[PDB]
């Protein structure tokens, strides 16, 4: 997460937001026999202003 | 009586002259609803920039 935030006088905040998450891709996991995989989440990347 | 005034006023004259009357003034001005600063948002690989 990467931010910076502002106050607004009504009350309210506002936030310019780089926002990254997922999880390594593994080709080396290549075991049939864990079909009790750790769950596959994606890659995920967003960026964005919002108040 | 007429030279005397007349003499005298021109000199008051020319030695009020170094008044200085022209002055500057400093304005604050707080934003509410924007950042004062030029603006910078990152895309997926590269800034880029707003007045």
């Amino acid at each position: 997460i990467r931010v910076l935030p502002r106050f607004s006088a009504d009350g309210q905040i506002e936030m310019s937001l780089d926002i990254e998450d997922g999880n390594d891709k593994t080709p080396q996991s290549d075991t049939t026999t864990s079909v009790d995989a750790l769950p596959e989440v994606g890659r995920t990347l967003i960026s964005t202003i919002a108040r | 009586y007429v030279d005397m005034v007349v003499n005298a006023a021109t000199m008051m004259d020319k030695q009020n002259d170094g008044i200085e009357l022209g002055r500057q003034k400093i304005g604050v001005m707080r934003l509410n609803n924007t950042f004062v600063g030029d603006r910078t948002y990152n895309l997926r690989d590269q800034k880029m920039v707003i007045p």
